[PDB]
């Protein structure tokens, strides 16, 4: 169906700056939302939404992010779960960058509302995402 | 306390109106008329129950029309709705006076609109119980218009009242169906016979008398008049033929 | 199980009210410790008749499975000394024994009022069964794992008391469907009746008027008698618009309830 | 864990907890402790949340009967039950 | 009742309750009009109920405000009335 | 005796049965109405029911205009209606005439209260079963919204809603102004306040409406018109796609 | 610019860089500029809807007279305000003169200014029919007439408003003249009339309704009344309940009133002998949080002092805090 | 057509009292409450705004409306019943006066032209009584001020002061100890505040409070100067933000 | 009835100072709650 395209929707965007990653990928966004909803528990593919999360890493700063997690946040995101998944996301890619964001990782605790608001606990990972903030004090 | 339904203006505690309803219930018990809307003009039909042998063909006037344009033809009392048409002609005869040309369709269901409305506001006269439904050509385009005991109307692109308006009312959504686009003035005299037929398998325990009037700007350009002739004959044997 | 899920649809808004006083509490009870919520007890069903009102009591317990008690208004009011009062109780006594178990009730227009003494002919016995279901759900006996869900026709007809809360904390509304739910309704009533493959039910949609999903099942049936002075098998489709103006003139009587209804 | 009766609630706790601790008091000021207390208003709301308050606080003896619950199958039974509360 | 006794029943109920530090109690009593004891036990109940719907944990101040308006008319309209004026 | 709920008189309980009778006839129809007020203009947006095909969309319309500086919403039975909409255009063109300029919608509102009050306070009549919500824009206060009743008492309201649902669209509307702190929407243009509307209406209403499922008034400064089937389905199409 | 909101904030910003005397000048230029609407006020410039703005300039600064010594040239100049307001309309004239007093008296000053400014403000009643403005000024005079520790001028007013205010206005008003008139004959040593004002007060308390800080201040002063006869017990119940009233308002009202009551908790259970009881109390941090001082650690040896019953330790940490808990 | 009634709907009871007016009295001691005092230097006037719905417009409603420059009038009755009396005192207030005697009238003679078409309704067939109590206030050159209350009977009585609503009953027995024989028009005005905050369910602010007084002559407030005659309506209506300033007076 | 009130709850306030006299203190509280009541509905 339409999850088979994925792969092919943005050929310049790995390359370049890719400045239309937020106006491109929304064609994307609002299309599946509508098949979602809050009704069904997992129904559209949760590693569409993460695909922003490898567009702009390391050849940009983490506060242009940490804004797009905000929309995502307030919105449905194409599912009601879809936010859990985006969180493992984000954790992935801290351990694995490191070198001078480390500065900016203590910024991007404190900027994401997501940890800091309470939910029904769907992950533990976002409830170690204060423990890491805990061991960068201790430093 | 009881005497809700005694008088008129009294509102029941349910929101609704007796005089209003019992109105209604005397629609149905009267003959049955319908009518059809083409894009040019409108159609009208009604079927007069023949009581005995005694009644002379087509001297009885079922379809009495105001002004030239406007047919007008009701299902109920016979007082009742002459006495609407008998308004309305004074209604379109005071408007040319001061107004130059003629009323129009639309402008026109607000003249009995409001008179019919007048009636349920006070216990000093009783409402209508007659269902007018009076149609013709206007200025632009054509209108139709079925006036209720309630005095609530809209625009129509068919009508059915009467003893047969359950199975009149089903056959016009079939025709709305069949001419999506448009339906011409000529073919809507004999489908307008047909659905009578259809409907007198209630009334069908009587005599029936067939009469047909159609106005339009095709052929009597600006005239509501009866079908008489051979036009009559030949949309009597064409609805027939399919029963 | 006749009726599940699909049948009941059109109330989707509706469903979930259940699925958090019922499914919620018993799949995880701990959810109301975390914040310090008490779970709710009584769950009042009210509104228009012919909402399916009573098939919520049938699609839950053709998907939970959990054991279930039919408490219908009229078959605990019989009266020998003390009897009403007395059958009340054994209904409630096996709460203590078989945990997961909700009680239900069955369209209640008498014993659920308020209705006080001056005179009316010896009503001790309605008037101490009223004393009973205001029992249970009020002393310290502790059940929590037992539901009440009662079902009425009007709350108008209830003991002020009653609908205060402690006994019932939620009241789910079934109100008439809107125009976008009258639509599936119409596709679960066809969907065993044998039709053309060409069908459109948007006509209907606009052809109802205070219809409940009930009345759209009579639809359906007095469709089925058009086609059988024609001899046809397949329903028409124009066929199924005669019956639902033939509908349109049964009712004739109120059909409409707004001002005192909650 | 209930505010707000504390008007309903001094008026209780004296003409219950305290005569049961010392009914001295009332032969004292010459007043006749009343021998219960009745309670009014509004249904559905309170009159349960007093009650069991002085059930925990006492921790003595403690008796609770519903009103219809005297009402046996039984003709003679019903007022035999109310003289053995 | 008035402000002055709702006021020692809002704060007791939220002990156990679970809040947020952005809501606010008093914003509410304000708006509370001459209501009773039990209703304000049904309002700290369903707003927990609606912090599940919306995958919530904690009560926030939007949690009360929609929940008020729902619980808060338990007859037909406003105190089976409509306006006076 | 028992004649206290017929004729409207002081009532053993203080109170008029007639005048609370009036209320449930309002909502004999079952639609729901509400206008938000722009920053240079009001927007209306009412539901447009058609229930029978034989009725032309076109010429059904719950919202009457009274003049070009004055649009009038009525939510109840169209012939109390019209019977008020055309009473309405005979007292606002009196305006013109007698005192030379045009009416604002503070006085419209407040000649037709007083003579809904001569339909209650006398014996012999009846009071009308319909809403009249005016929508102008006046030349002083300029954006501003005036409901009457059958009782006879208009008052101002930043949101007007009707209909069953009305307490569920007046209390998701009421979160809007309570949060912003705003008495009128910030919206310049009057395109922007249409889909406003539209987006608090089907969320709070659990609706999505289609072309002919909406009847949309407008009333700008110094002109009003009513939007046809082809703009009220563009602005749909736009909701869609921005959200 | 003529912006009201940029003569203000430009002033505030002066205070911080330099001193506050430099935008006290200012503040002296906006009385012949910064037109308004209705009448003038003092004859220079027309101050109407202004003047809520030159009034918190006046608040701002009123604070700040301490250092600069002006104490004694603000005896004049809050009833000078009073004729200004008399040109233009009288609805901002008991903003000035009841706000400033409140400030006024807020701040540590000598008793004999604050006397005799109210002295002033009573004055313009006296010379006008204003009874609400003159009784409300009474009881803030008598007020100050208490902290100079004479019963000739405190019970002079009290005995006035006595045949005043039960006879004629003041339901709300009248729970404050027993009350204070109770403190009166506290300090002299007298039971009899000290117990018969706060029945009187605690009669009305429940008849009129009062708001948090009236009803804060009867369970307050009621509890000391409990200390003659011992029973600490019931005693203690009073200024339990006052502790949870002055927690609760914060920084709605001084910090000074809700840490003594902490001084008269820990000392009614001291003499109950309940040695755990004051340990948790001095152990959890909410009952504590930003009120913390000497006299409330000099109490804590006091506790520890009957837990080990020795008279040298108490002795010690008796003159050391005499300066703070005696 | 026309009117087929012609018979009296207010007919007298067995027990010497008449059922429409003995039910009228009912409704006007519930709903909104409202209160008026008067004293040396002027008459001072309070009423509650009640609010229907939370998005009404207060300001779009006038509880205190104006008869003639020198008096006002409140009411705390039904609003329609109120508006067609007042637009009808207008009128014979302008015929028999202004275009007679050229002048308007004073407040003793137009609370007989006031309570002269709620008299008639009371008897005359085909109408029904008013069920609206009006409190006619003002000032004239010869009597002074002078404070009246129109009951729904067509009776009308002097009042030094009086409070008419559901606080009717406690707020009238407080004016009783709250009014003597020498009074200010700002002094009269916080007693209208403490009588009335008492009796306020609602949000207490000036928007739900309408406050008129009548105050001396105010040219500024007329709109035309150089005429010694006419220095100005004595009626005033204080704004939101001025109402706001005395209510923190108390 | 009233003044029989005013005698009957002159006992109670006195039970709260766990004293077996009845001073003026609990007479000027006696009337205070009955006066109330009257007042009240």
């Amino acid at each position: 169906k339409d999850y088979s395209q994925i792969l092919k929707e943005e050929f310049p965007k790995i390359d370049s700056l890719a400045q239309n990653d937020c106006n491109s990928a929304l064609d994307q966004l609002l299309v599946l939302e509508k098949k979602t909803r809050q009704a069904s528990d997992l129904a559209s593919s949760k590693e569409v939404l993460a695909k922003i999360v490898d567009l702009l890493a390391s050849r940009n700063k983490w506060d242009d992010l940490n804004e797009q997690l905000t929309l995502l946040s307030k919105k449905h995101g194409q599912l009601k779960l879809s936010i859990q998944y985006m969180i493992q996301k984000v954790m992935e890619y801290l351990k694995s960058s490191k070198s001078l964001d480390l500065n900016t990782r203590i910024s991007v605790i404190e900027t994401i509302r997501v940890v800091t608001e309470n939910k029904i606990f769907v992950e533990v990972e976002r409830a170690r995402v204060t423990k890491d903030l805990v061991e960068i004090k201790k430093e | 306390g009881t005497g809700y339904d005694l008088s008129n203006s009294v509102f029941s505690p349910d929101g609704r109106n007796f005089q209003v309803e019992y109105a209604v219930k005397a629609v149905e018990n009267g003959t049955t008329s319908i009518g059809i809307k083409c894009n040019d003009g409108v159609v009208f039909a009604v079927e007069k129950l023949i009581t005995s042998k005694l009644l002379v063909p087509q001297k009885n006037v079922k379809i009495q029309v105001v002004d030239r344009h406007i047919g007008c033809v009701y299902s109920g009392l016979i007082p009742d709705g002459r006495h609407l048409v008998n308004r309305g002609r004074e209604e379109a005869a005071s408007f040319k006076k001061l107004y130059k040309t003629p009323i129009p369709i639309p402008a026109f269901a607000d003249r009995l609109g409001q008179y019919v409305q007048a009636h349920t506001l006070y216990n000093s006269v009783r409402p209508f119980g007659v269902s007018t439904i009076f149609g013709g050509v206007d200025k632009n385009g054509a209108h139709l218009y079925m006036l209720e005991p309630s005095g609530s109307y809209w625009g129509y692109k068919g009508a059915a009242t009467g003893k047969g308006r359950q199975s009149a009312k089903a056959e016009l959504e079939k025709l709305v169906d069949h001419h999506p686009e448009g339906l011409s003035a000529r073919e809507a005299v004999k489908q307008a016979a047909k659905i009578i037929y259809l409907a007198h398998e209630d009334n069908k325990e009587k005599d029936f008398e067939l009469e047909i009037s159609w106005c339009s700007l095709s052929e009597t350009n600006g005239l509501h008049k009866f079908v008489k002739g051979d036009l009559l004959q030949e949309a009597i044997d064409f609805a027939q033929k399919e029963i | 199980g006749e009726i599940t899920f699909d049948g009941i649809g059109g109330l989707t808004e509706q469903i979930r009210e259940l699925r958090e006083v019922i499914e919620l509490p018993l799949k995880n009870p701990e959810i109301f410790q975390r914040v310090g919520i008490k779970p709710p007890k009584g769950v009042l069903l009210y509104g228009p008749p012919g909402t399916g009102k009573t098939l919520l009591a049938k699609a839950v317990a053709a998907t939970i499975g959990a054991n279930f008690i039919f408490s219908p208004a009229s078959g605990i009011v019989d009266k020998y000394i003390g009897e009403s009062a007395r059958i009340i109780r054994e209904m409630f006594a096996y709460a203590k024994e078989h945990e997961p178990c909700i009680i239900f009730m069955d369209e209640v227009d008498a014993i659920g009022g308020r209705r006080f003494s001056e005179g009316t002919s010896a009503d001790r016995e309605i008037q101490r069964t009223l004393m009973e279901l205001l029992t249970q759900m009020d002393g310290f006996d502790n059940l929590g794992q037992t539901k009440i869900i009662m079902a009425t026709n009007r709350p108008d007809t209830l003991d002020p008391a009653l609908l205060r809360p402690g006994r019932l904390d939620r009241k789910v509304e079934i109100p008439l469907p809107n125009e976008a739910g009258r639509l599936e309704i119409f596709k679960i009533h066809t969907a065993k009746v044998k039709k053309t493959g060409e069908f459109d039910f948007e006509a209907a949609v606009k052809m109802s008027d205070g219809f409940n999903g009930a009345d759209i099942r009579n639809c359906a049936t007095e469709a089925g008698f058009f086609a059988i002075r024609d001899d046809r098998d397949h329903i028409n489709p124009d066929d199924l618009m005669k019956a639902v103006r033939k509908v349109a003139e049964v009712k004739k009587l109120e059909g409409t309830i707004e001002y005192q209804k909650l | 864990d209930v505010g707000g009766l504390d008007m309903q609630k001094q008026e209780i706790r004296e003409a219950v907890e305290l005569p049961l601790v010392q009914a001295d008091l009332y032969e004292q000021i010459g007043i006749d402790p009343p021998r219960g207390v009745l309670l009014y208003g509004p249904p559905g709301t309170g009159k349960t949340m007093l009650v069991k308050a002085v059930a925990n606080s006492t921790k003595a003896a403690f008796i609770r009967v519903n009103g219809s619950e005297f009402v046996h199958k039984y003709l003679g039974e019903g007022p035999r039950m109310v003289r053995d509360v | 009742r008035d402000r002055r006794e709702r006021r020692l029943i809002f704060g007791t109920i939220a002990s156990k309750m679970s809040l947020a530090p952005e809501a606010d109690l008093d914003s509410l009593i304000i708006r509370n009009d001459s209501l009773s004891g039990a209703v304000i036990a049904a309002i700290m109940q369903e707003a927990g109920l609606r912090a599940v719907r919306k995958n919530r944990y904690v009560i926030l101040q939007s949690d009360l405000e929609e929940a008020y308006a729902t619980q808060v008319k338990t007859d037909n309209t406003v105190d089976k009335f409509d306006f006076y004026k | 005796a028992g004649y206290d709920r017929h004729i409207t008189i002081f009532s053993p309980e203080g109170r008029l049965y007639q005048v609370e009778y009036a209320f449930k006839a309002t909502n004999q129809t079952n639609i729901n109405s509400l206008a938000v007020r722009g920053k240079d203009c009001t927007v209306v947006i009412s539901q447009k029911k058609v229930p029978d095909k034989l009725l032309d969309p076109t010429t059904v319309s719950y919202i009457f205009c009274i003049s070009r500086t004055i649009g009038m919403v009525v939510n109840g039975p169209i012939p109390d209606a019209r019977n008020a909409a055309l009473r309405a255009k005979a007292e606002a063109a009196e305006f013109r005439y007698k005192y030379g300029y045009d009416m604002p919608c503070d006085v419209l509102a407040k000649r037709m209260a007083n003579l809904s009050q001569i339909y209650t306070q006398r014996a012999y009549m009846r009071p009308l079963g319909v809403i009249l919500t005016f929508v102008s824009v006046d030349e002083e206060l300029g954006p501003s919204i005036y409901k009457t009743d059958p009782a006879g008492y208009y008052v101002g309201y930043k949101a007007t809603a009707t209909g069953p649902k009305q307490q569920e669209i007046t209390t998701n509307l009421e979160n809007h102004f309570k949060k912003s702190k705003i008495d009128h929407i910030n919206e310049e243009s009057w395109e922007k306040v249409v889909e406003f509307a539209i987006t608090h209406m089907i969320d709070a209403l659990g609706t999505e409406f289609s072309k002919n499922d909406l009847e949309v008034g407008v009333a700008t400064k110094d002109k009003f018109f009513t939007l046809s089937a082809e703009n009220i389905e563009e602005r749909l199409v736009a909701i869609a796609e921005q959200d | 610019m003529s912006l009201p909101g940029s003569k203000l904030e430009e002033a505030r910003r002066l205070v911080n860089e330099k001193q506050y005397n430099e935008a006290e000048q200012v503040y002296l230029s906006l009385l012949d500029k910064d037109s308004s609407q209705s009448s003038a006020a003092a004859g220079a410039s027309v101050d109407d809807k202004r003047r809520n703005e030159q009034e918190t300039s006046i608040l701002e600064l009123g604070q700040l007279y301490v250092t600069m010594g002006a104490k004694d040239k603000l005896r004049e100049f809050i009833p000078h305000s009073t004729e200004y307001m008399m040109q233009f309309a009288k609805s901002k004239t008991v903003k000035v003169l009841k706000t400033l007093i409140e400030k006024f008296e807020q701040v540590p000053d000598s008793l004999d200014d604050q006397i005799f400014v109210c002295e002033k403000s009573i004055e313009f009643a006296k010379r006008e029919k204003r009874v609400f403005l003159k009784h409300s000024l009474s009881i803030k005079l008598a007020t100050l007439h208490y902290q100079k520790k004479q019963y000739k001028d405190s019970l002079a007013l009290i005995n006035d408003l006595l045949r005043e205010f039960k006879k004629l206005d003041d339901k709300p008003s009248l729970v404050d003249v027993h009350l204070l008139e109770s403190k009166v004959y506290h300090k002299l040593r007298n039971l009899a009339k000290s117990k018969a004002s706060l029945t009187a007060a605690r009669t009305a308390a429940n008849s009129i309704y009062c708001p948090t800080q009236t009803v804060a201040e009867l369970d307050l002063m009621s509890g000391i009344l409990h200390c003659e006869d011992k029973d600490y017990k019931t005693a203690f119940s009073y200024f339990f309940e006052s502790f949870e009233s002055y927690h609760n308002l914060t920084t709605h009202n001084s910090y000074e009133k809700a840490c003594q009551v902490l001084k008269y908790m820990l000392l009614s259970k001291i003499m109950l002998n309940l040695i755990d009881d004051v340990k948790n109390i001095l152990n959890a941090k909410y009952t504590k949080e930003t009120y913390q001082s000497r006299g409330i650690d000099a109490m804590k040896a006091v506790a520890e002092a009957y837990n080990n019953r020795s008279l040298l330790d108490f002795n010690t940490a008796l003159k050391q805090y005499e300066k703070e808990l005696m | 057509m026309t009117d087929r009634y012609s018979f009296s709907l207010t007919t007298f009871s067995p027990s010497g009292k008449l059922g429409q007016i003995d039910y009228a009295l009912t409704a006007v001691k519930q709903g909104v409450t409202s209160l008026g005092i008067k004293a040396t230097n002027g008459v001072v006037i309070a009423t509650e705004k009640k609010s229907s719905s939370p998005l009404a417009m207060s300001e779009t409603l006038s509880k205190v409306s104006l008869l003639t420059p020198d008096i006002g009038a409140v009411y705390s009755g039904m609003g329609p019943d109120y508006r067609v009396l007042v637009d009808k005192s207008r009128k014979v207030a302008h015929t028999s006066y202004k275009r007679i005697y050229g002048e308007y009238p004073p407040t003793k003679l137009l609370v007989s032209e006031v309570a002269k078409i709620m008299q008639e309704a009371t008897q005359s067939g085909g109408v029904r009584p008013f069920g609206v109590s009006l409190l006619i206030a003002g000032h004239d050159e010869f009597n002074g001020f002078s404070l009246y209350q129109v009951d729904p009977s067509g009776s009308y009585f002097p009042w030094k002061a009086t409070a008419i609503g559901k606080g009717s009953v406690a707020a009238k027995t407080f004016l009783e100890k709250r009014w003597n024989d020498e009074l200010e028009l700002e002094d009269a005005i916080h007693i209208a505040l403490l009588t009335l905050k008492e009796s306020v369910e609602g949000e207490f602010n000036g928007d739900t409070i309408e406050l008129a007084i009548i105050g001396d002559e105010n040219p500024d407030l007329l709109g035309y100067t150089g005429i010694p005659t006419d220095k100005g309506p004595r009626f005033r209506k204080l704004t939101s933000q001025e109402i706001n300033d005395r209510l923190e007076a108390l | 009835a009233d003044v029989k009130g005013v005698c009957t709850e002159a006992g109670m306030y006195a039970l709260r100072e766990r004293r077996i006299h009845v001073t003026q203190e609990d007479f000027e509280l006696a009337v205070g709650k009955v006066m109330n009541k009257n007042q009240e509905t």
